[PDB]
């Protein structure tokens, strides 16, 4: 697994990068921020994250912000694949509760 | 208990 501290600082930087890019309602995507987003996310694309770390570090929430309308689909696909992987690794019945409460 | 939104944010879906 990954340490809580790595996930937590990465989550904080992701959220700060996200908030910086919002010009009011509109997402502004610089070359440098596009590249900073990829760098932060690709450190998490190799992490095995536990349910407890999802609860405590909020790393899934911080990655999920980049599924919003203003971000390039290259970044949105990356965020989606990272979260898909973490969700699938959860125990099957945990997947079922989170899903069933949602239907 | 935890919801999918608690863990993955309000935009994620399976």
């Amino acid at each position: 697994d990954v340490t809580n501290a790595t996930l937590e600082t990465t989550g904080k930087e992701l959220t700060e990068t996200y908030m910086e890019m919002l010009n009011g309602d509109v997402v502004e995507v610089s070359i440098a921020n596009e590249e900073r987003i990829v760098s932060l996310l690709s450190s998490l694309a190799s992490a095995n994250v536990t349910l407890k770390q999802l609860i405590g570090t909020k790393i899934g929430v911080a990655v999920g912000q980049f599924l919003s309308d203003g971000f390039p689909p290259h970044i949105v696909r990356f965020s989606k694949g990272i979260l898909d992987y973490w969700f699938r690794q959860l125990p099957e019945e945990v997947q079922k509760q989170l899903l069933a409460k949602r239907a | 208990g935890s919801t999918l939104e608690d863990l993955f944010g309000p935009l994620f879906y399976v």
